[PDB]
């Protein structure tokens, strides 16, 4: 039985991140008044089949100046991490119920890095190197910030597990009490996805395609994967924290239909936001969240210290 | 499951071999991440929690700088893994052979002492407050905001200086 | 148990995908396909030389910076403690030297990458 | 170096509270105001002998103690108990705000027949 | 440096040892020796070119090494009895490695190599703090546990710096390693007495400190870096000439000197405890730190070497140093021996 | 003080992320020590009960300790019920 | 026109339903009816292994009330 | 505990000895010091998790920020030392022989 909701979480999960690919390019379609797939398949739900097949029967490069063991690794690193974050998000009951889990997501996404830094690495090509030190520039840059964050909403949850943040917001939106906190958390989330305006490591008008430059065929697909299913991951992550959808515990099934109308929603901004801004220049990132974020994530920090003891309003540790 | 913590503990030992074999530092950088890894399995096996996952988030924090010193100031044409030089790979081999005799032998003549491959699994867990609430060792990590204050004024101190000390360092 | 059984999938699902991936398609190997890719010139040298780093300072700042908010990370459970004048102004004096940190390093244009 | 002396089995026999989590919380709050001066005294033995072997015939009396006052609610407010600690055993933390409803219809049973 | 800089590097070097010497728990002194460490490195390295560089990197190995060492000690006896404080009950093991890891702290020998080259690469206001302030902290716990340390292992490691400070000595003409010999012998001497009288241990480290102090300041008035560079003293700064012989005589321990006293005393105490080979042994291979101490006094006040034309022009020039410090170490230093008694109990 | 406000106004217009920064640290500082219920933030960790309150031996010079959990004596609650 | 994106949209708005409502319903089947038991603390886990031992069957999950007494 | 505790030690005398036997790359040696800290701070947590000792847990996360403090360091004077001689080899490093 809890085999059977391992394939209830993941299986619908591969397909949702397959249809973001379908949603992404139709919404950038219209938005940039053309109409996007609407052939393979009606109204092209089937391009993401299609694109899937195409890649796992294309042949998968094996370049002569690489290094082999840390090449196969990255992508295969790349979807176990990202399939990894989704086991504790309490959808209002997690697969895996841990008791420090926004601890572990920040471990997790933290490793995730690592799979761009060593197959930029283990290519062995320059534009593949210019990828993998971007990806170094870029967790610099948001890292310093994101559980700081993080760190300030919690002390109004009173502890890193995610369940408890439904019963927080069982009155009202975390956003509320904490929108300069989630405007922060929601910039570098675009950053940990590597998404427009910072989609950096890939960076295509300036490096080709970065990290995965010399990935080709069924490799190339999973760092893909990986990317799609993160940007949901981050996403309904955002939701369960600021936008605590609506908990009954005799209706848990609302509160699943609210989580995932919400983080639909927070997709979609994702691809918006991609269609709308220019690219940042990557030194200019690290200026954005060491001189702007940082200084307000730290006052912020100070603030929700101050907060809690001021108003009596320290929450239960149970 | 008796063997758990021994097999983890074990592959600590492979980690750290590794490492001392000091191939290039992107491969040493990986090393850590692995042990460091295996070394949070550890503390959480141990009924640890906090801990555990404030090592690993700082290792990996750690070696993502390490990455970027090493693809700029130690780094060589044809880096170094373990496989490459017959002589580091002899060692790598040797090490494994001699930690599976070392600790055959001193089950052999103590076989309760350092090593009690008899026991293994008996002897993790020693007393555990059965119906205890506050107990997981955050709660301990947080004394130094009330009970050891002066454990964290010298770690403040630490960091403060060594913004200091580090600009001071690399100013040309 | 659990969690180590989700993660095996994953590891598991990963693996076979690339197995699939390798095994699956037709290959044609050979030199030119297979050397490194640079605009459809060759390399005039290894992509292994050293790659200089111009915000080398900002990253060893991270490092300490790291261990700044592992400092703050039991403030969820510092915050139930009766030393409530205590706690409040330990956090408080780490948050501000860490300002005053990056106040002084900011300062010293050591935020600004090398040229 | 000396013997460690243990009761035997038939020392330790005892007629046993077996009602499970949710019953025990459903009651736990008229259980310590109802059975407070037995159990006060049976922790005041265990702190100040700092052994369990001390204790055993102190330990036998909270047992007792805790079946007379069950068996008060079985042959007065047992629909009413029973519709209340049913209710608090759903949730996964068995927490009493969810049954306040329930609750209340146990809390004016006790306080009229008891 | 800018002043901000200067206070804070400043501050966290004076820091580190006093956190040592005040802590009761054992961590608390494994980061009491941290600061030092962390802090002196850019004072090390502050002027910036390839030989600096060289010896504050060396620095950095050698001492983050011996730190981890010794925090190895902390964390075993932490396992066996439950304590951060080592006890009778410690084990031995544990013990001998706190002494390994402490001494080479310390530089002495055999684990010295890299003390000379470090204050060879290195300002002499640097040096100086190097052999004096930084020598404190490690002594300081290495007092603590006295009856607890191997007087074995001491006395090797006590006979092996004298020796090899001695020989070391013998070939130098840089002076910046002169006083790294220097140290290493001393330092020997200090280690020998520890594990019987540690207020002996004291009284040596203090004379060698006021000796070692205004011996730096000499070579810092007109940078002296050489044997041929001090053997200009008598065209440059000849007042000096009296107190730098005095004080080379009494480094090397000639009566009636205060540096015979901590030789003296070392010996009477390792008598009564029937160190008889090991005090022997000492003090004979002691009179060859005369031997190349007696050869720079001949090179500065007792010949004159051949001087240069542009010297002319420096007696033109006024100088404001040394400061008055320099005449009252340099004085008690050399002329308190009468009040022997006053300094041993 | 004029030329001040003409400083804080340049700040405002042209660095505002900073002014709001040290505003939010400056507030932080000065909120518990003029909030009236900064107090019960202690008090309310102090009455949370984590452990058995272990009881004492009656040696009959305790008119201030209860018999019974309902007693009138002993620490009452009242003000965090009404809180 | 615009609203020819939302069979994708409705497609991956049904996948994303299926892990909440799925988990939420097969805790509920293997938990004799109820939500799974949340064991934060050690006090929590020694209540539910009570549970599982006066079961008689082995399973936390399966109450006994004062029909037991 | 008895056979984790050997093998800690045992990862801690590696790390040790690779510190001591150095190659060429004076950042392997830097490595080598984050593998001691490691296994210090396991060694540190495991013992305090099992004598249930909690006032004693600040105690290992102190060692990480020393241990950060002192790699932040370390790499510092590698910047050095690449400036230098253009890389970290440690044979570069013998000027002051003489
Ligand atoms: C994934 C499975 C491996 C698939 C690799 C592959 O594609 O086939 C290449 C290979 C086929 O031969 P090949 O393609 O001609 O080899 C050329 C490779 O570039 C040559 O391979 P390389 O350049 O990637 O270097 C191989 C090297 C690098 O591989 C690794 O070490 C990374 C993985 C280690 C984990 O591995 C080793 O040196 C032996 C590793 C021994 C295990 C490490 C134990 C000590 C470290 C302990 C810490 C654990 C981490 O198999
Ligand atoms: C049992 C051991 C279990 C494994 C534990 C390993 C522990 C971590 C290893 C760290 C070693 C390291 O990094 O050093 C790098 C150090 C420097 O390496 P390198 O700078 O890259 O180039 C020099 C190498 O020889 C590489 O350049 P090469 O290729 O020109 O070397 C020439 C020569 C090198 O000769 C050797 O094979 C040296 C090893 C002699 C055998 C020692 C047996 C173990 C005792 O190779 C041979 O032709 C002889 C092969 C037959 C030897 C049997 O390399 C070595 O000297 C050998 C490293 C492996 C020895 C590990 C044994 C450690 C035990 C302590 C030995 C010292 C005891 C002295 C007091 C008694
Ligand atoms: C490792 C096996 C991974 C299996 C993943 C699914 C892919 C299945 C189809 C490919 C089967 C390849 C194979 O094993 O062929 C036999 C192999 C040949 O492999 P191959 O080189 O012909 O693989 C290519 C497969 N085609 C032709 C479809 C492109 O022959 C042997 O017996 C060697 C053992
Ligand atoms: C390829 C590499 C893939 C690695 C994936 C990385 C995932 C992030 C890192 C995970 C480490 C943190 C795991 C964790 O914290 O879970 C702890 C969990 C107990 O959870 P807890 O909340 O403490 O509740 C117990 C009391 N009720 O503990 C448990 O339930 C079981 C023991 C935890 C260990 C599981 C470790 C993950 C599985 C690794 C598989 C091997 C990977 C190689
Ligand atoms: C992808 C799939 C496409 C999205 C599917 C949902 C589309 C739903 C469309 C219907 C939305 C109806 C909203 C009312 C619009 C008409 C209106 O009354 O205007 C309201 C207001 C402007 O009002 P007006 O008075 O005309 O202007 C002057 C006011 N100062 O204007 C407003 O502020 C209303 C804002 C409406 C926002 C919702 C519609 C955008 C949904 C896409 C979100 C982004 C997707 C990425
Ligand atoms: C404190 O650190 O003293 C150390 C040491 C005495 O040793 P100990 O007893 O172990 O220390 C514990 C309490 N002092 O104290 C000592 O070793 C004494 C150090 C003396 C250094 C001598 C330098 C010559 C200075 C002579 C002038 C001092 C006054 C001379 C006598 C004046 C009386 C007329
Ligand atoms: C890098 C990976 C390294 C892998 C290291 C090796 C892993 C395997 C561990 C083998 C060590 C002994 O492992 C296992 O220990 C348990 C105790 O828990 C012993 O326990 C069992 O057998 C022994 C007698 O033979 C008795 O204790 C008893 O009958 C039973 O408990 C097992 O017989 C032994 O096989
Ligand atoms: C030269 C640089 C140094 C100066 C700068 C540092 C100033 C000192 C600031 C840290 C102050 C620590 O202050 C110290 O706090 C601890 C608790 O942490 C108090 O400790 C007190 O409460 C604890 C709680 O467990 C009791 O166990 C203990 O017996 C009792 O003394 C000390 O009584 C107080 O002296
Ligand atoms: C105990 C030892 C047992 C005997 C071992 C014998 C091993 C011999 C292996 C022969 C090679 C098989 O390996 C496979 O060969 C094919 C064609 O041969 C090549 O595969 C690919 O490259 C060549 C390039 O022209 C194409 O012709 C071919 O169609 C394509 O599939 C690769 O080289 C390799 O994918
Ligand atoms: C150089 C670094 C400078 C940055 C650091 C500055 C730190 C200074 C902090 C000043 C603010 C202290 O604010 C102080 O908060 C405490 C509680 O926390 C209040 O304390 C009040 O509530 C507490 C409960 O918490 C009661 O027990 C107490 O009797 C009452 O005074 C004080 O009335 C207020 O003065
Ligand atoms: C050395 C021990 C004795 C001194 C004790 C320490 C206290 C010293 C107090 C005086 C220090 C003031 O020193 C002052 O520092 C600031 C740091 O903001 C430096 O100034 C810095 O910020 C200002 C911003 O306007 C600019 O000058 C520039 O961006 C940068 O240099 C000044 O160039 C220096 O003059
Ligand atoms: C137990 C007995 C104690 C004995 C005390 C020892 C006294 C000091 C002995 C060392 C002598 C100092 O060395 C002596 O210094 C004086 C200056 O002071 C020099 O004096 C001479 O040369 C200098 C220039 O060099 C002239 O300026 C000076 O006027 C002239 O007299 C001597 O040429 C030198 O030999």
């Amino acid at each position: 039985m809890f085999f059977i909701n391992i394939l209830t979480l993941l299986v619908p999960i591969l397909i949702a991140m397959a249809f973001l690919t379908l949603v992404e390019r139709k919404i950038l379609g219209y938005m940039q008044l053309r109409k996007g797939p609407n052939i393979v398949g009606p109204y092209g739900i089937l391009q993401p089949f299609a694109d899937a097949m195409k890649l796992f029967m294309k042949e998968p490069m094996r370049p002569l100046t690489t290094s082999m063991s840390l090449f196969i690794i990255a992508p295969t690193l790349s979807l176990t991490l990202a399939l990894s974050l989704w086991v504790p998000l309490p959808m209002p009951h997690p697969l895996i119920n841990l008791n420090l889990g926004i601890l572990f997501i920040l471990a997790t996404s933290s490793l995730s890095v690592y799979s761009i830094l060593w197959s930029g690495w283990a290519s062995n090509s320059k534009y593949s190197l210019f990828g993998a030190l971007r990806a170094v520039a870029q967790t610099i840059s948001y890292e310093v910030t994101m559980a700081i964050i993080l760190l300030s909403v919690l002390l109004m949850n009173g502890s890193y597990s995610l369940q408890t943040l439904i019963t927080t917001q069982e009155h009202m939106w975390l956003l509320l009490p904490a929108w300069p906190m989630a405007m922060m958390w929601f910039i570098s989330t675009l950053a940990e996805t590597n998404r427009a305006p910072f989609d950096l490591t890939e960076g295509e008008s300036e490096l080709v395609s970065g990290f995965n430059v010399e990935y080709a065929a069924g490799p190339f697909a999973l760092f893909f994967m990986a990317e799609y299913t993160n940007i949901i991951l981050m996403n309904a992550l955002t939701t369960i924290i600021f936008l605590g959808p609506l908990y009954y515990i005799n209706l848990p099934e609302l509160y699943s239909t609210n989580f995932m109308m919400e983080a639909l929603l927070l997709s979609s901004t994702f691809l918006w936001i991609r269609a709308s801004y220019p690219r940042f220049r990557y030194d200019q990132l690290m200026h954005l969240l060491w001189k702007n974020f940082l200084p307000l994530t730290l006052a912020l920090c100070m603030w929700h210290i101050s907060l809690p003891i001021f108003t009596a309003g320290v929450p239960p540790y149970m | 499951m008796n063997n758990y913590i021994f097999v983890l503990s074990s592959l600590f030992l492979v980690g750290c071999l590794g490492l001392a074999l000091k191939p290039s530092p992107i491969y040493g950088g990986l090393g850590l991440i692995v042990s460091g890894f295996v070394g949070c399995l550890m503390v959480l096996g141990f009924g640890g929690s906090f801990l555990g996952l404030m090592v690993f988030l700082i290792y990996l924090g750690g070696m993502l700088v390490v990455f970027g010193y090493t693809t700029a100031m130690a780094t060589e044409e044809y880096p170094e893994t373990w496989g490459s030089n017959w002589l580091i790979l002899g060692f790598l081999v040797l090490g494994v052979i001699m930690e599976v005799f070392l600790i055959c032998v001193l089950n052999y003549y103590d076989e309760v002492g350092v090593i009690n491959l008899d026991g293994l699994g008996d002897w993790l867990m020693y007393e555990v407050d059965d119906v205890g609430v506050m107990l997981e060792g955050g709660i301990g990590v947080a004394a130094m905001y009330s009970c050891a204050t002066w454990m964290m004024v010298v770690a403040g101190w630490s960091l403060f200086a060594g913004i200091f000390i580090i600009i001071e360092i690399t100013r040309d | 148990m659990n969690l180590y059984t989700v993660i095996f999938i994953n590891i598991l699902l990963s693996l076979t995908l690339i197995l699939v991936a390798f095994w699956l398609p037709q290959m044609n190997l050979y030199s030119e396909k297979a050397n490194p890719y640079e605009c459809g010139f060759d390399p005039t040298s290894s992509a292994r030389l050293p790659f200089s780093m111009k915000f080398f300072l900002v990253a060893i700042t991270f490092l300490l910076f790291d261990l700044e908010i592992a400092l703050l990370l039991p403030l969820p459970w510092a915050i139930q403690t009766i030393k409530t004048s205590t706690m409040m102004i330990m956090a408080f004096i780490l948050v501000t030297i860490l300002s005053l940190g990056l106040a002084y390093e900011w300062t010293q244009k050591g935020l600004e990458w090398t040229e | 170096p000396g013997i460690v002396e243990l009761p035997t089995l038939e020392e330790l026999k005892v007629e046993e509270v077996k009602v499970s989590s949710a019953v025990l919380k459903a009651a736990a709050h008229h259980y310590g105001a109802q059975c407070d001066k037995t159990n006060k005294e049976f922790m005041l033995c265990r702190w100040e002998e700092k052994d369990p072997r001390r204790c055993l015939k102190e330990g036998k009396l909270v047992n007792g103690c805790a079946l007379n006052f069950f068996r008060q609610i079985k042959s007065h407010c047992a629909e009413p108990f029973t519709e209340y600690w049913t209710c608090l055993d759903y949730s996964n933390m068995q927490l009493f705000r969810h049954c306040r409803q329930q609750q209340a219809k146990f809390d004016q049973c006790v306080l009229d027949k008891l | 440096m800018n002043p901000i800089t200067l206070a804070i590097i400043y501050f966290t070097i004076f820091l580190g040892p006093v956190i040592t010497m005040s802590s009761t728990n054992l961590m608390l002194m494994w980061v009491g020796l941290e600061f030092s460490l962390l802090a002196i490195i850019p004072m090390l390295i502050n002027k910036k070119n390839p030989r600096s560089t060289e010896a504050a990197t060396k620095y950095f190995v050698t001492q983050a090494t011996a730190s981890m060492i010794i925090l190895l000690a902390i964390v075993l006896n932490y396992k066996q009895l439950g304590t951060w404080m080592f006890q009778q009950q410690t084990n031995g093991l544990i013990l001998n490695m706190t002494l390994m890891a402490l001494s080479m702290k310390l530089g002495l020998a055999p684990f010295h190599f890299w003390l000379p080259e470090v204050t060879q690469g290195i300002p002499l206001h640097m040096g100086l703090i190097l052999l004096t302030w930084q020598k404190i902290a490690p002594l300081s716990i290495l007092i603590q546990i006295y009856p607890l340390l191997n007087s074995t292992i001491i006395l090797m490691l006590a006979i092996t710096s004298i020796f090899m400070g001695a020989w070391g000595g013998l070939n130098q003409t840089q002076m910046r390693k002169i006083m790294a010999y220097s140290s290493i012998a001393h330092m020997g001497w200090m280690l020998a007495i520890l594990p019987y009288n540690p207020s002996l241990t004291l009284l040596n480290l203090m004379i060698y400190i006021i000796l070692t102090a205004p011996m730096f300041m000499a070579l810092m008035l007109n940078n002296s870096m050489t044997i041929n560079s001090i053997s200009l003293l008598w065209n440059k700064t000849p007042a000096m000439l009296t107190m730098i012989s005095l004080m080379l005589l009494s480094l090397g321990g000639l009566p009636p000197l205060t540096g015979f006293l901590p030789k003296w005393i070392i010996i009477t105490e390792l008598m009564k405890n029937n160190c008889l080979i090991m005090a022997t042994l000492m003090a004979m291979m002691a009179l060859l730190n005369l031997f190349f101490y007696t050869r720079l006094i001949y090179s500065t006040s007792l010949t004159m070497f051949p001087t240069n034309n542009n010297s002319k022009m420096m007696t033109h020039q006024t100088k404001t140093k040394p400061n008055l410090m320099f005449s009252t170490l340099a004085i008690m230093s050399t002329m308190t021996l009468p009040l022997a008694p006053q300094l041993i109990t | 003080a004029g030329r001040i406000s003409a400083f804080l106004k340049n700040a405002w217009a042209k660095e505002p992320v900073l002014v709001v920064s040290f505003s939010v640290w400056g507030l932080a500082i000065i909120m518990p020590m003029i909030s009236p219920y900064t107090k019960y933030a202690s008090m309310i960790n102090k009455a949370t009960p984590y452990n058995y309150p272990v009881p004492v031996r009656d040696d009959g010079n305790m008119p201030d300790v209860p018999s019974h959990p309902q007693d009138p004596l002993g620490p009452s609650l009242d003000w965090l019920k009404n809180l | 026109m615009w609203f020819e994106i939302l069979p994708g949209l409705a497609i991956m708005g049904v996948c994303l339903v299926i892990p909440g409502v799925s988990t939420a319903y097969i805790h509920k089947f293997t938990n004799g009816g109820k939500e799974k038991r949340v064991a934060r603390v050690q006090y929590q886990w020694y209540l539910m292994e009570r549970d599982r031992r006066i079961s008689g069957v082995n399973r936390y999950y399966v109450s006994k009330g004062l029909e037991n007494i | 505990m008895p056979s984790t505790f050997f093998n800690l030690t045992m990862a801690f005398s590696l790390s040790l000895l690779g510190t001591l036997m150095f190659r060429s790359h004076l950042m392997s040696t830097l490595l080598c010091l984050e593998g001691m800290v490691l296994s210090l701070f396991i060694m540190t947590s495991v013992t305090s998790l099992n004598s249930n000792s909690m006032s004693s847990m600040p105690i290992p996360i102190t060692i990480l920020v020393f241990a950060a403090c002192e790699a932040a360091v370390g790499l510092a004077l590698l910047v050095k030392v690449s400036n230098t001689y253009g890389t970290d080899y440690v044979q570069n490093l013998n000027l002051l022989q003489c």
